[PDB]
RNA sequence: AGGGGAUCGAAGAUGAUCAGAUACCGUCGUAGUCUUAACCAUAAACUAUGCCGACUAGGGAUCGGGUGGUGUUUUUUUAAUGACCCACUCGGCACCUUACGAGAAAUCAAAGUCUUUGGGUUCUGGGGGGAGUAUGGUCGCAAGGCUGAAACUUAAAGGAAUUG
């Protein structure tokens, strides 16, 4: 079967922790892909870009392949990871897995009004990777995702139906484009808004409450 | 250039870790021992392995050697530990600065009083 | 060619233009 | 993260650094949660009964995690002497 | 660091700081009532001299100035206030 | 030299909560700093602040909880008329729901929401969230 | 502080400085120099008719080798000689 | 770009300093950039120990040691003397060894 | 909140001042320590030991929180801490790391030294900063034996000992292993010294 | 334009060198090199890095000034000194470690407080080349300084870092 290592990773094979949202809540370092494989199985894999990269070798010319992959479902979670193998499809494989280790909570939100089931974004968030900076702004309903198809696709699996975008830096280099686009939503929860001002008791670790269900042989 | 390669020292490594009992220092016993325990496709290799894992043993008895632990030494340290005869206080009072004393009276009371000066 | 000698070429040549143009006055 | 009428939506109300009152998000891996055990009469420490704190990644990296908890615990009752609020 | 009392800082760490940069600026100089029993009474002098003072009656040297506080000439007493 | 005192003060504030500190010394206070700090306090982005007394312009000690992201001054004091307050907000305020553009009107220093209801306008001042 | 003047009263220095600086924008320059009307073989118009002087095959720059059939033309309205290219295959046998 | 934050050598707040000519190739080089070694040697040497004080009068007379400071032009320095090439990192070390 | 009992006993005062744990470092001390008291003339500073003992208490009051005492981790690379951690480890639950740290332990599950603590104790936050680095990726609180000059970065619940040498290392080590048993473990009542000698933990040249 | 003119030394003279060698190296040596009086206004005139103001982080050194000390030296005898030491504090030439931050990167305590975009202000730049060219104006005795286009042409030129 699976055979997990990683106390965090064991505790979910037994049915202790039902969802990812508590892994986040305690800022838990997911070290295994099966954890989030089984935690949220409805993920989709999307290969975005593949470009070859070439090292000059003391004897040889090494041309490997770099793949970029965005994963996520429709709700509040997206992975992004970049894997480079010596063959192509193998790089996508180990990419989707590394993209899975990456996945992150995404706080959607209400544009101007409460009404139904949030669509747009909490605030204005700007991610920056390399030269590329990527700005997300709240939009009304039906505005949709306004952005290039490559960042749009990551904002789909992100689960956002409405966001405005401005792009800065050299956006033709995709790695830093998405890497900054991913950091924008990856920052959505770093914004302390007044509805989140409320005091909360600080729950305690599923690695502790289940401590015996965890550990070793 | 007589030097054992890694396939020889890795064998010798993993052998003594699990097989330290049996495995007497004498080569010819260990060599023959190897055939019944580890599978090796060469006459020479087996002898090369043996002769080295021999060496590991011969020194091990003079104390540990890095990279190998069979766990027998680990708690042999635990029970080998002891020998404190004389801990401290004698014969006299606590020797302490002007200032270290000034700390005592601040937070507490009972200490024996000896204070000398310092400079340079 | 070296920017300084290119600089000196341009100056040599331009002191030649005043000459040839002075003859026109 | 409420809605039109009533119901609380948007999964995962995040923690906060107790020291700086900063949201501690999923990827902050220098963030830390301290579990301090509340003992009882005759010093026994009552397993499973906790005074806990969360410390942001930022505070630990700056070197302020020490002096932060010292402030945070003493005014919570776990110490006296040591830290001076004034300097 | 990261939390400290700005309103009520220690007078011991205060008095190390610069006269301007304390919690409220004020002068650190003083006034002494200085005595030469060759005169029965005192002339009150500022601590950092400049003008090198004489006693009201006789021409006599109390201080000579320096950059900072003055050198009080030879024997004198002084009361700070 | 010094040009906007208010800007100087809204600085060390932001330079505090970026370093984590819960207390910041600001100098030389103001009339506007007061009323601006007031508006900040009353909406909950800072704690209590104490104007201290030197004999010159004073200082202030501001307690900040950490609920704040950015406060800041709009450097030229811009005329904004009632129909451009929306425009101004939408630029620097994170989302429609919260945050405040605070400005100065003949009716006193106040935010845009207080401005909306009183329905007076004026020159812009700063912003808080 | 990014030396552009911030002042509420610096409007002129602000709009002058940008007026001064649009000259670095290239075809802004070409707009106000009239260069369309002044130089260039067409009047500043889409097309212009002319008359063939000669049929000149041009050898193309690297890494290409060809002979590109062209024509020296003198513009009717204008009088400038100008050298233009004939498209596709043959099509030089349509002129003389 | 910048290969040093000392630029050539050791002037910050000075802005000009008199130069010095090299002992070897006689190139003008600034005195702060001068890359100097102090040369001290006995007027005698290894091989000269015995033939000296025994062929002399006096109870040993002790011995003088030559003194002149040397300056180098950094082109002839690298050609010979203590110089040469360091890793990008090791170039930061200012200690003599 | 404290019980009246656990305030510093003059037995411990004489235990502490024996090892010279009070005696801090020289001209070099980071700001992060107010623990200093009235700097010693000519090149020493005197640590406040009750503040050192209270930290020691809070260390124990934290060390025993963690449900399974065995995956708590004491670590020393230094020669002076190597024996002291073993004895801390055999007694309490904690598993030690003594000698080289073999980096890649807290991450890199494929490594054969892979551990996963809920807490880490450190003798010298300088020489062991390698681990403090690792614990900063994995969300692990960390206890530190600290002098006055020591790298306060990424450590919690500092203790103000003298890490310079002699007896001071294992001393503050021994009292900690002492107090973690004196809470939620079989051991001594009020005023009772511990039959185990404090010299148990120590250095051997021999 | 006078004086001065040792040394070094554009020009020039040469001896060697090279296939050539108007050079490198050797040798002579004019102007120059110095100075008085007047001109010239340029340098990688560099920190290739505007000025004023606020804030943002540790560390030992150092310069000048100042404050404290039942601190050490000198002694003639306490003193007064004068240097030394220790601590504090302003103002400086720098340096180390860091990275909350910045950045294309090298690296930066500013090049940080920037899409969460506003303290005051001066200057410059808007692909490469053509070109700092032409022209006009102006300064100079002259060399030259200042200001300063376009036609046309062209897909790159270019920065930091990477592997060979
Ligand atoms: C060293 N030369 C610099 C040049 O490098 C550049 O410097 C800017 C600097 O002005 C900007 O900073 C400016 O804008 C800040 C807004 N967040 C605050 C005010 C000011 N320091 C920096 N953010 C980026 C530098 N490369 O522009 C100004 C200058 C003086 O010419
Ligand atoms: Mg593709
Ligand atoms: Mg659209
Ligand atoms: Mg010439
Ligand atoms: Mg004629
Ligand atoms: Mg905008
Ligand atoms: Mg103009
Ligand atoms: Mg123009
Ligand atoms: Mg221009
Ligand atoms: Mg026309
Ligand atoms: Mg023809
Ligand atoms: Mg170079
Ligand atoms: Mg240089
Ligand atoms: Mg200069
Ligand atoms: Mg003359
Ligand atoms: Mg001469
Ligand atoms: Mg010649
Ligand atoms: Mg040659
Ligand atoms: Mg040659
Ligand atoms: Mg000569
Ligand atoms: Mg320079
Ligand atoms: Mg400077
Ligand atoms: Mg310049
Ligand atoms: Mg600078
Ligand atoms: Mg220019
Ligand atoms: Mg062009
Ligand atoms: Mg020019
Ligand atoms: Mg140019
Ligand atoms: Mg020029
Ligand atoms: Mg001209
Ligand atoms: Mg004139
Ligand atoms: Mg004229
Ligand atoms: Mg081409
Ligand atoms: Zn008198
Ligand atoms: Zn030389």
């Amino acid at each position: 079967g699976w055979v997990p290592v990683t106390k965090l990773g064991r505790l979910v094979k037994a049915g202790k922790i039902t969802t990812i949202e508590e892994i986040f809540l305690h800022s838990l370092p997911v070290k295994e892909f099966q954890i989030i494989d089984t935690l949220l199985p409805g993920l989709q894999d999307e290969v975005m870009n593949i470009k070859p990269v070439q090292k000059q070798t003391r004897a040889g010319q090494r041309t490997r392949f770099k793949a970029v992959v965005v994963v996520g479902d429709s709700n509040g979670h997206v992975g992004l990871g970049i894997k480079t193998a010596k063959e192509v499809a193998g790089a996508i494989r180990a990419g989707i897995i590394i993209a899975k280790l990456s996945v992150i909570p995404i706080r959607r939100g209400y544009w101007g009004t409460n009404l139904g089931q949030p669509h747009s974004l909490a605030t204005k968030t700007t991610g920056k990777c390399g030269s590329v900076t990527v700005r997300l702004i709240p939009a009304p309903r039906g505005s949709g995702i306004v952005a290039s198809p490559a960042v749009k696709k990551l904002l789909q699996l992100a689960g956002v139906e409405d966001v405005y975008t401005q792009s800065n830096g050299k956006t033709r280099t995709l790695e830093n484009t998405l890497k900054a686009a991913f950091v924008a939503i990856g920052n959505t929860y770093g914004f302390l808004t007044p509805n989140l001002w409320a005091e909360q008791p600080l729950p305690v670790s599923p690695l502790d409450i289940y401590s015996d269900e965890a550990s070793a042989q | 250039g007589r030097v054992r390669t890694k396939t020889v020292k890795r064998a010798s490594k993993a052998l003594i870790e699990r097989y330290y009992p049996k495995l007497t220092l004498d080569f010819q016993t260990n060599k023959r021992l190897c055939d019944e325990i580890a599978t090796i496709q060469s006459k020479r290799l087996r002898n090369k392995i043996a002769g080295y894992t021999t060496h590991l043993m011969k020194r091990i008895q003079k104390g540990p050697v890095r990279g190998i632990s069979f766990k027998l030494q680990e708690e042999e340290r635990e029970r080998k530990d002891q020998y404190v005869p004389e801990v401290s206080r004698s014969n006299g009072v606590l020797n302490v600065d002007n200032q270290t004393s000034d700390l005592v009276k601040s937070l507490g009371l009972k200490l024996p009083l000896s204070v000398i000066n310092v400079s340079a | 060619m070296r920017a300084k000698w290119r600089k000196k070429r341009t100056r040599r040549l331009k002191r030649k233009r005043r000459k040839v143009r002075a003859r026109s006055k | 993260m409420e809605n039109d009428k009533g119901q609380l939506v948007e999964l995962y109300v995040p923690r906060k650094c107790s020291a700086t009152n900063r949201i501690i998000k999923a990827d902050d891996h220098a963030s830390v949660q301290i579990n301090v055990a509340k003992v009882d009469e005759e010093g026994r420490a009552i397993p499973g009964e906790y005074v806990t704190y969360a410390l942001s990644g930022y505070v630990r990296s700056r070197g302020e995690s020490d002096d932060s908890l010292n402030r945070l615990a003493q005014n919570d009752g776990l110490l006296k002497n040591v830290w001076s609020y004034s300097r | 660091v990261l939390v400290q009392d700005l309103l009520h800082p220690t007078a011991a760490s205060e008095a190390r700081k610069h006269k301007l940069k304390t919690l409220v600026q004020g002068p650190r100089s003083y006034f002494l009532d200085v005595k030469c029993p060759g005169c029965l009474n005192i002339t009150t002098v500022f601590s950092h001299a400049q003008t090198a003072v004489t006693c009201e009656s006789c021409s006599t040297i109390l201080c000579t100035p320096t950059g900072g506080k003055a050198k009080l000439s030879e024997g004198t007493s002084f009361r700070r206030k | 030299t010094r040009s906007s005192v208010l800007a100087d003060a809204l600085n060390a504030i932001n330079n505090a909560e970026k370093t984590g500190k819960r207390q910041v010394l600001i100098r030389p206070s103001s009339k506007v700093i007061i009323k601006f700090l007031q508006v900040m306090q009353k909406h909950g982005y800072i704690g209590e602040f104490e104007y201290i007394d030197d004999h010159r312009s004073g200082k202030i000690v501001v307690q900040l909880n950490g609920r704040l992201n950015k406060c800041g001054v709009i450097s030229p004091r811009f005329n904004v008329k009632i129909g451009d307050i929306e425009k101004w907000t939408a630029n620097l305020l994170p989302a429609r729901q919260f945050g405040y553009v605070i400005l100065t009107t003949s009716a006193g220093i106040m935010d845009h929401e207080e401005a909306r209801r009183k329905h007076v306008s004026g020159k812009i001042l700063g912003f808080v969230y | 502080g990014k030396g552009k003047p911030r002042g509420l009263n610096s409007a002129r220095k602000l709009r002058v400085h940008r007026r001064n600086n649009r000259w670095a924008e290239n075809n802004y320059k070409k707009r106000l120099l009239g260069t369309a009307f002044k130089s260039s073989p067409f009047g500043g118009s889409s097309h212009a008719k002319g008359i063939v002087l000669e049929k000149l095959g041009i050898e193309s720059k690297q890494p290409n080798s060809a002979i590109r059939k062209c024509v020296r033309v003198q513009l009717i309205k204008n009088g400038k000689k100008v050298t233009a290219f004939v498209p596709n295959d043959g099509c030089l046998n349509f002129v003389d | 770009p910048k290969k040093r934050a000392s630029n050539g050598r050791n002037k910050k707040g000075r802005g000009h300093v008199k130069p010095v000519r090299c002992v070897n190739c006689s190139k003008s080089i600034p005195k702060d950039k001068a890359i100097k070694r102090m040369a001290i040697r006995n007027i005698v040497e290894a091989a000269a120990v015995r033939d000296l004080s025994e062929a002399s009068v006096y109870p040993e007379y002790a011995l003088p040691k030559t003194y002149n400071k040397l300056h180098y032009c950094v082109s002839c320095a690298i050609h010979a003397r203590i110089v040469r090439v360091r890793s990008r990192e090791d170039r930061k070390n200012r200690a003599p060894p | 909140s404290l019980p009246a009992t656990f305030d510093l006993t003059p037995e411990d005062a004489q235990l502490l001042l024996a090892a010279n744990t009070h005696l801090g470092a020289r001209n070099v001390q980071v700001h992060q320590e107010p623990y200093v008291f009235n700097a010693r003339p000519d090149g020493v500073h005197v640590i406040n030991v009750g503040k050192t003992w209270e930290k020691l208490v809070l260390a124990a009051r934290i060390i025993a929180a963690i449900p399974n005492p065995e995956d708590v981790v004491a670590i020393s690379s230094r020669t002076f801490g190597q024996r002291a951690v073993l004895k801390f480890a055999a007694h309490t639950g904690a598993t030690p790391i003594a000698g080289r740290f073999t980096p890649g332990s807290f991450t890199n599950y494929i490594t054969r030294s892979f551990k996963e603590p809920r807490l880490v104790i450190v003798t010298d936050p300088r020489s062991d900063a390698q681990a403090i680095k690792e614990a900063s990726y994995v969300n692990i609180p960390v206890i530190a034996l600290t002098d006055l000059d020591s790298p306060s970065e990424f450590v919690d619940v500092a203790i103000p000992c003298n890490n310079r040498g002699k007896h001071s290392i294992g001393l503050i080590w021994y009292l900690l292993a002492r107090e973690v048993l004196r809470l939620r473990g079989a051991l001594v009542d009020r005023t009772q010294p511990w039959s185990i000698m404090p010299d148990l933990y120590f250095y051997r040249d021999p």
